[PDB]
């Protein structure tokens, strides 16, 4: 499997280097 | 003491005299606390859908 | 390789299953910040009002 | 017999005083108000 491509080691959230996003989310302090 | 009376209630009526302005320094801190929570609330809500 | 007629009629299935979920998840935190919203409207509404009426 | 309960308490006294004087508060409930205080509005909590 390490010679198909398939990666039998286990993948973890670090390793799918996914995009990161941003949605209006996680207010500022205080604020009000 | 009716002059200083009637005077007082209506300088008083518009907002202006001291006792109306001893409860009022006392209760936009109790609005202002709520509101605070309102806010905190939100943002550890919205926090927590992101995670 | 990845070529079998059947190995790759499968894995896009596979992945037409993979899209809706992201789809599914997507619209569900739309909803659930509308939700949150209408709290925090509802709750700001309650406190100023009432504060003046008291 | 009330002897032997005071020397119990005087040898439970070192951890729970350590205990006590160590007690941290999880930041929500302090920010969203969810705890109580009635054994503090009366003096009745072990501060330090």
């Amino acid at each position: 499997e390490v010679f198909l491509g398939d990666h039998p080691e286990p993948i973890y959230e670090s390793n799918l280097n996914l995009p990161s996003y941003n949605h209006n989310l996680t207010l500022p302090e205080d604020r009000g | 003491q009716l002059v200083r009376l009637q005077t007082e209630l209506q300088m008083c009526l518009e907002g202006s005299h001291p006792e109306l302005q001893v409860y009022y320094s006392k209760i936009a801190a109790i609005r202002d606390y709520k509101l605070h929570r309102a806010y905190q609330r939100q943002k550890y809500e919205l926090s927590c859908i992101n995670t | 390789q990845g070529d079998n007629g059947q190995y790759a009629r499968q894995v896009r299935d596979l992945e037409e299953e993979r899209d809706l979920e992201l789809v599914r998840l997507r619209l569900f935190e739309e909803y659930r910040v509308s939700r949150s919203g209408i709290e925090f409207q509802e709750d700001i509404e309650k406190a100023k009002a009432e504060h003046e009426k008291l | 017999t009330i002897y032997e309960r005071l020397l119990e308490i005087k040898q439970m006294n070192e951890r729970v005083t350590k205990e006590i004087n160590t007690r941290s508060t999880v930041t929500f409930a302090k920010d969203l108000d969810l705890l109580s205080s009635q054994l503090s509005e009366m003096g009745l909590d072990f501060v330090g």
